């Protein structure tokens, strides 16, 4: 997280970092949604021209900063996500080995319906990022930091990118009076919102994508949570 | 999962976090 700050004692209790097994380093960020499921980026896992292709014994999991790390029994990606041209449906499900136990430091984050999507994915409407990422383009704390919904046509002026309905953007505008964005490590992560509603966090989005870390005029992407949440559903079963 | 969103730090303590108020805030505009 650039430009962010230090996160509170279990301020993301959700918070979840995907870990390359040997040798072992921080891949991407990641999000708790039940006691066995976690939700992340389809490019923290498949991404062809980096050479990437990692596989349930490739990776663990660290959750809880109290700390408990686990392997994953299966991963599933998105069959129509599309690393060829714009990382559309960048989404992927990480079945946790067993089931963990919940604490103070861990708990599940919500997931959105229709009238929660509808009521908070408003422009100028401020979400919240999260993550262990870079400060600039190795914090010893979970970084933090919120940042606006911006109006559509203004993401797809920003880029070249070719934008769909299963994504959003979200930052600061040239001059709005603050920075922030996610960074390299924070991928994967959850974008969530707290809805005045019921008070509680729903996560609305999966930091997918940017074009360098906190420029000016340029914004973060992310994968549209409630807009997959059809594929979402299929997998989990329940 | 029934109590998904809630933090037991803040929302089931009754305790805000720090820039809470930064979300509500851009809700009103
Ligand atoms: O609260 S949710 O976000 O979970 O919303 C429920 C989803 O309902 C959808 C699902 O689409 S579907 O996969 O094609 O079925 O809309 C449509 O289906 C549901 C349920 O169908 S079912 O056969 O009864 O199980 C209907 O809602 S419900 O009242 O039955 O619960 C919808 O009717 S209605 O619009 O609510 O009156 C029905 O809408 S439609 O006739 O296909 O237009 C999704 O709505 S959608 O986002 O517009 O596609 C909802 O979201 S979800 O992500 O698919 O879960
Ligand atoms: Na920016």
């Amino acid at each position: 997280i650039v430009e962010g700050q230090d996160a509170e004692v279990g301020l993301s209790p959700w918070q979840v970092m995907l870990f390359r097994k040997s040798p072992q380093e921080l891949l991407c960020g990641a999000s708790l949604i039940s006691d066995r499921w976690v939700l992340t980026a389809a490019h923290c896992l498949l991404y062809p021209p980096w050479d990437k292709n990692f596989t349930v014994d490739d990776l663990l999991v660290r959750i809880g900063k109290v700390e408990k790390i686990s392997m994953l029994d299966k991963i599933y990606i998105h069959p129509r996500y599309n690393w060829k041209e714009n990382l559309d449906r960048d989404i992927a499900l990480l079945k946790l080995k067993r089931p963990i136990e919940l604490s103070d430091y861990i708990h599940p984050v919500c997931l959105p319906d229709k009238q929660t999507a509808a009521k908070l994915l408003h422009a100028g409407f401020k979400g919240r990022v999260t993550g262990w990422g870079n400060r600039r383009e190795q914090p010893s704390v979970l970084q933090v930091v919120n940042l606006p919904l911006v109006e559509r046509p203004v993401c797809k002026a920003s880029t070249r990118i070719r934008i769909t309905d299963n994504m959003f953007c979200a930052g600061y505008k040239p001059g709005e009076g603050k920075r922030g964005d996610a960074c390299e490590g924070d991928s994967g992560g959850p974008f969530v919102m707290k809805s005045p509603y019921n008070n509680r966090w729903y996560q609305m989005g999966i930091v997918s994508w940017g074009e360098g870390c906190d420029r000016d005029g340029k914004y973060g992407f992310y994968t549209h949570v409630f807009r997959l949440k059809k594929w979402i559903q299929k997998v989990i079963d329940r | 999962e029934a109590d998904c969103g809630l933090r037991p730090l803040f929302e089931k303590k009754q305790v805000q976090d720090q820039t809470e108020k930064e979300l509500f805030e851009s809700y009103i505009e």
